[PDB]
């Protein structure tokens, strides 16, 4: 299996790069915002937090209160961020999950049926044996 | 009796196999055994055959090993005379062009040689071990196994272990 991952993975980690480095800046005012109340501020501070935190979009725990915690950003009839931080999210975590659960179980469906074609041959390698060995007998 | 008839007709099959039935080859070659054989016992010690492979064919101590390892069947730690006749035909000055052709007929069988295993299948490491006995390119051996490999099981049976002998044989030939 890890042998066959090959290119999804490049894929997914280049995925993660760049929606991690367009989301850096753009709920840049979250972090670098004049708010004495919050807590998920550290979050969208730093490019490692970026990726910490779209790390953590992707395991998709508690979206709901990150999304609750960052709408103490003044509302700007949310008609980009919110929409992109969500379509990123969901974007990502089923894509991503979906194409690793149906490759690997291609790699099952691949392994099975190498299995099976090796038995078939070792089944009609067999007919031939007992063929031959009537023709053996015959031949004395 | 001419050394056995056992060893007579085993003299005949191999120059009714051979263009060339030497002179006292068997004989040169029972002589060589007895003095390779100390104790006289029929058995040939693992030391006494790789100092003899080293005086003669000038072999690599592996090599020498290894062949002896697939020449004792019974795995008793010696090498019995028989073995070691069956040994030297084998070789029968494998420098030589015409000898390639020779090991490409092989003998009788012409099967067990390479099945080490015994279980009608040959597999990569009795190749590997096929291609440290007698020269040949990693690639040309790897193309070889790719084109006897027809199911793709890595398993090559005894009859298409004697088409592709016989192929090799007309093109040489031819």
């Amino acid at each position: 299996a890890l042998k066959s991952m090959t290119f999804l993975l490049m894929l997914l980690l280049i995925f993660f790069y760049i929606f991690a480095v367009t989301g850096v800046y753009f709920f840049r005012e979250y972090s670098r915002s004049t708010i004495e109340g919050l807590e998920y501020n550290m979050f969208f501070s730093d490019l490692l937090n970026s990726l910490v935190t779209v790390f953590i979009l992707f395991t998709l725990d508690h979206w709901y209160a990150v999304l609750q915690d960052i709408w103490k950003v003044p509302e700007s009839s949310r008609v980009f961020s919110s929409i992109y931080v969500i379509l990123w999210l969901l974007l990502g975590s089923i894509i991503f999950r979906n194409i690793i659960v149906a490759m690997m179980v291609t790699n099952f469906q691949n392994i099975r049926s190498e299995l099976s074609e090796e038995m078939s041959h070792l089944e009609v390698q067999y007919k031939a044996d007992m063929f031959k060995q009537q023709i053996i007998q015959r031949r004395q | 009796m001419k050394l056995t008839p056992g060893c007579f007709l085993w003299y005949l099959y191999m120059d009714k196999i051979y263009c060339l039935l030497s002179l006292r080859n068997v004989k040169a070659l029972m002589v060589y055994f007895h003095l390779l054989d100390v104790h006289h016992r029929n058995t040939l010690n693992d030391v006494l055959f790789f100092h003899f492979l080293q005086h003669v064919t000038n072999l690599n101590k592996s090599q020498i090993g290894m062949i002896f390892d697939l020449l004792d069947w019974t795995a008793v730690g010696e090498i019995g005379f028989d073995q070691f006749y069956v040994l030297i035909c084998i070789l029968l000055a494998h420098q030589d062009h015409l000898e390639d052709h020779f090991m490409y007929r092989h003998s009788r069988p012409v099967f067990e040689l390479l099945d080490l295993d015994g279980e009608m299948n040959i597999g990569a490491a009795n190749f590997q071990n096929y291609r440290f006995l007698f020269n040949i390119k990693k690639q040309e051996l790897r193309d070889l196994f790719h084109d006897f490999d027809i199911t793709g099981d890595r398993l090559l049976n005894y009859k298409e272990f004697k088409l592709y002998t016989i192929f090799c044989t007309d093109k040489s030939i031819d």
